[PDB]
């Protein structure tokens, strides 16, 4: 159905489609300020499955 | 370049606290003699003089004789610095992961026979034993036992096929009273805990680790093992809370250990004690218990063909410090289910560790809910289907639930070689032919020496160093490489292509000639219809072109073969290699291209519109020839040594010199 | 007596450097301790006392007449060093305690102990009643945590306690101890292989 | 719950399923499924939202 | 007789940082005459490919 109560999530060009998603894109995102592989390898070598 | 520091790292690779590091014994003295020295009670005395200094001399003897003891003891004292193996188990089974005695080899059979008595049901009861001659030797056939019980249908026309699994060995059970006071010992070598089952009075209790260990049999039912010191197993169970304590689902609580014994619970274990390592390969089998009325009319190798396999399997040395020491670290990191990448690869290290010399578990970023793995049979690259479902399974025990354990073995590179290897005749009274056989064991032991191990880039010449080394009569040697890769669609390339991480040389990219079935009609006399024509093609490279790119030219065709459209054409190059037919056929297509540089191929059949069907054959061996020297490997793709089941992969010529 | 029971080893010093020689020597590395664990449950053993401080092997000839076998009574005793593992004279624990004190610091007394024989530790008395104690680190002033008449133990006395403890030791009968001998012996062989 | 059992599904990842009878109902009521997955949530592996 | 593999032998040994190595050979004679052969003539004592 159309969806009547509303709250955000906000982006510099909000909504739209946005672009390529994958799969169901939904495969769980990382954020941080460090490069990755420099926690690339370690991640999936310990906690990431 | 290369690596600037700012006082980086830490201590070399490992921790030496380096105190305890044994010295020469003059230094030790060298050490000491100073030690004396500059003692307040005498600055006079010269050690240098002889007279002391063979009696401080001797003070070192001693205190280097006493040393090594406090030093060995901590490399003893600490895992990965123990030296001693039976040492190295322990840690190791104390930190939740033990090596394992040498694993009886397993194979399964399906067996059509036909009960004499006609009974619906037939159940093959556990330990009923069967012969298998080792591969090409028939001098003794290797016994072993039916693992578990086993019913099969009736089939209608009365005959049916029931199927079961077998390791080597035999049932050896021996029932003990248990007693408080007292070990529990197997003295039995050949012995192996994965197949060491158990009963207490009626009911099986199981090792917690590494069978089950989750049902809802509470944990009361439980047991441990434990490495002798000499080489046999004892036997333990928890005693007193056996469960993990006080009231838990019991509502009259109190306390429960069980094993009192008195007499109690006399302890009655099944086990099988094998020969194994040596079994692997035992193709020709018998069924070597009767029962009753029951009779093997065939009993047919390997259901579900891989269709590349040997009999049996399993066995094991057992014992390895190497891949032991570091590996139940990970183990001793990880919990016992298995989590991380690593751990699924440190847990199936294992079980199956000596199925396994090498396991590689990945992530297929396509597919989530899999847990892609590659291994290494270590008899041979293909773990029999069973197998895979097998660990797969018990795998499967530990993960996570949405996640699935999904094993393939990994493509792999070939390596294709004919050698070239001279000896002296008179310097070697021994029989020329068997040092054939001698070089064609030190060349896999240059492979299991490295190449398995990282999977890295590949010397060819240093891998002929070691059978250059193998009778020093040999006077040279030689050899030539072939990168061959194993294709699994003739009609299409994979989606990707393939690439070979090694640079080969244009018009060095061949394959494996191969028949097709042309439409056209061949009759003889005396052979009547005769179906229609089929003759042989291969893939071929083209040479190199501008930005290292070419076009694979197919194999020769006749004319009418191929309907000509105005889009293809015969490619009709100068270049493109040639196979020398009898036909003369010239018609050569474009069936696809490359480039050099990426190392790249693809093509496609459905390009030729050429039917699939009208090939023979699903597989096709490559062939190839890097440029390099030495051969790189980056991913799921490797180079390893088999020759007994690919041994037209591996050639050695012999250079009788006087 | 035990280690040149079993063969002598042979030894390489690898992990220290990737090429060290390697060494015979007689074998610790058996445990003995489980080795006398087995054939030890066969009898009991038996508590005992000593007369004075001496040594472990030393005092092991007197009950047994063979000096030979201090381990035997050492496993029993199972201590963790047997140079101080061992009853000592009241000279060496002084001393001893003097050392490891020393740094610290002499005479340091240890801790507070009541006449019920609770020992409290980390506690001095305002001294305006040395009968209440107020701890210490806390200026006083402020929760004492008890009040009475205390012993305080010297770091001396303290030294003898701690070694007084060990006096007692369960033994295995100088009857048996022949007896038992052979089967642990015979243990080993299973333990040869 | 009389007996939770608990269960996946590999087409649908990041999810788990367990199966109640509350044992005072046919069905296990609402207030006890969102009171439970609240209290379950503290543990929760990050990949996956069990359910 | 040289090897061109037991000489890989040792030049293998010099790092251990060395993956791998190989060479092409050629064996080289120089002549003292060029006008004329000496009339017995060179041999190399092993024979060559042709050209």
């Amino acid at each position: 159905e159309i969806i009547r109560g509303v709250k955000g999530k906000d982006l510099l060009q909000n909504n739209i489609d946005y672009i390529n998603r994958s799969r169901s894109y939904y495969v769980m995102k990382i954020k941080s300020n460090l490069p990755s592989s420099r926690w690339k390898s370690d991640v999936i070598r310990f906690v990431h499955p | 370049a290369n690596t600037p520091v700012n006082y980086q790292l830490t201590r070399t690779a490992n921790a030496i606290p380096e105190i305890f590091v044994g010295g020469t014994f003059a230094e030790i003295k060298q050490n000491l003699i100073e030690w004396l020295n500059g003692q307040n009670e005498f600055l006079d005395y010269d050690f240098e003089g002889s007279r002391l200094n063979v009696l401080c001399d001797l003070l070192a003897y001693n205190t280097l004789y006493i040393q090594q003891f406090g030093n060995a003891a901590v490399y003893e004292s600490f895992m990965r610095t123990a030296n001693l193996r039976s040492s190295v188990v322990q840690a190791a089974q104390d930190n939740g992961y033990l090596p394992t005695s040498k694993s009886a080899a397993q194979t399964e059979i399906m067996l059509t026979c036909t009960d004499a008595l006609n009974r619906n049901y037939i159940t093959i009861p556990r330990g009923t034993r069967f012969l298998a001659y080792a591969k090409d030797t028939s001098v003794n056939p290797y016994n072993f036992v039916s693992r578990e019980d086993v019913i099969a249908i009736r089939d209608k026309n009365n005959q049916y096929f029931p199927r079961l699994k077998l390791a080597q060995g035999r049932i050896v059970r021996t029932e003990i009273i248990y007693d408080k006071l007292t070990p529990i010992i197997i003295y039995d070598k050949n012995i192996d805990r994965n197949q060491v089952k158990l009963y207490v009075d009626g009911a099986e209790w199981i090792n917690w680790t590494r069978k089950s260990m989750v049902h809802a049999g509470s944990t009361s039912t439980i047991y441990y093992m434990r490495e002798t010191i000499d080489g046999n197993t004892e036997f333990y169970f928890g005693e007193g809370e056996i469960s993990v304590n006080a009231s838990e689902g019991a509502l009259t609580a109190n306390y429960i250990g069980g094993l009192k014994p008195t007499q109690n619970s006399t302890i009655v274990i099944e086990y099988i004690s094998t020969n194994g390592a040596d079994a692997n390969g035992a193709v020709g089998f018998s069924y070597a218990d009767t029962l009753t009325n029951i009779t093997v009319i065939n009993i047919n190798e390997n259901p579900n063909d891989d269709p590349d396999f040997v009999g049996a399997d399993g066995g094991g040395d057992p014992e390895d410090i190497e891949r032991i020491r570091e590996l139940g670290t990970i183990k001793r990191e990880t919990q016992q289910r298995c989590v991380t990448a690593t751990d699924y690869d440190t847990f199936v290290s294992e079980r199956f560790g000596s199925i396994i010399q090498a396991v590689q578990t990945f992530t297929d970023s396509t597919k989530p809910g899999y847990a892609f793995i590659a291994a290494k049979p270590k008899s041979g690259l293909y773990l029999t289907t069973v197998q895979r479902e097998d660990i797969k399974n018990y795998l499967k025990d530990y993960n996570l639930a949405p996640i699935t354990p999904s094993i393939i073995s990994p493509n792999y590179l070939f390596i294709k070689t004919n050698l070239k290897v001279t000896y002296a005749l008179n310097k070697l009274q021994e029989s020329e032919q068997w040092l054939e056989g001698q070089i064609i064991d030190k060349i896999d032991r240059y492979y299991t020496e490295d190449v398995e191990i990282f999977n890295s880039s590949f010397a060819k010449s240093k891998m002929l160093t070691y059978v250059d080394d193998a009778d020093h009569s040999v006077i040279g040697s030689s050899a030539t490489i072939q990168m061959v890769r194993e294709v699994q669609n003739f009609y299409k390339t994979p989606e990707a292509g393939i690439k070979y991480n090694n640079q080969i040389k244009d018009r060095s990219m061949e394959s494996n000639t191969f028949s097709f079935n042309s439409g056209r009609k061949v009759v003889n006399p005396d052979t009547g219809l005769e179906e229609d024509v089929l003759y042989d093609v291969r893939i071929v490279s083209t040479d190199r072109d501008s930005k290292g790119i070419g076009k694979v030219i197919i194999g020769p065709f006749a004319s009418g073969d191929v309907t000509e459209n105005e889009n293809i054409q015969p490619y009709t190059g100068n270049d493109f290699n040639k196979l020398a037919n009898s036909d003369g056929r010239d018609k050569y297509y474009v069936i696809g291209e490359i480039n050099y540089p990426a190392d790249v191929i693809y093509w496609n059949i459905a390009k030729i519109n050429l039917t699939s069907e009208k090939f023979e054959v699903q597989t096709i061996e490559l062939y190839s020839d890097p440029t390099d020297d030495v051969i790189f490997t980056r991913d799921g793709s490797l180079i390893v040594f088999e020759n007994d089941l690919r041994p037209q992969y591996l050639t050695i010529d012999l250079e009788p010199i006087s | 007596m035990l280690f040149t029971f079993f063969d002598p080893i042979e030894y390489a010093a690898k992990t220290v450097n990737k090429n060290a020689p390697t060494i015979p020597m007689t074998d610790i590395f058996r445990n003995y301790k489980d080795y006398f664990k087995r054939a030890l449950a066969g009898y009991r053993l038996r508590t005992y006392y000593i007369k004075g401080s001496p040594r472990p092997e030393e005092l092991a000839n007197a009950i047994y007449g063979n000096p030979q076998l201090y381990w035997v009574l050492l496993m029993c005793n199972d201590n963790y060093d047997p140079y101080y593992g061992w009853i000592t004279s009241q000279e060496a624990a002084y001393q001893a305690s003097i050392q490891k004190y020393k740094n610290v610091g002499g005479d340091q007394i240890v801790y507070h102990v009541n006449e019920n024989g609770e020992k409290f530790y980390n506690l001095i008395s305002y001294d305006d009643n040395p009968y209440v104690w107020y701890d210490k680190g806390d200026k006083a002033r402020k929760y004492p945590q008890y009040e009475g008449a205390l012993a305080a133990v010297d770091t001396y006395e303290a030294a003898v306690l701690e070694n007084e403890k060990l006096r007692q030791i369960k033994i295995i009968a100088k009857s048996d101890i022949n007896s038992f001998m052979n089967d642990l012996i015979r243990i080993m062989e299973k333990s040869y292989g």
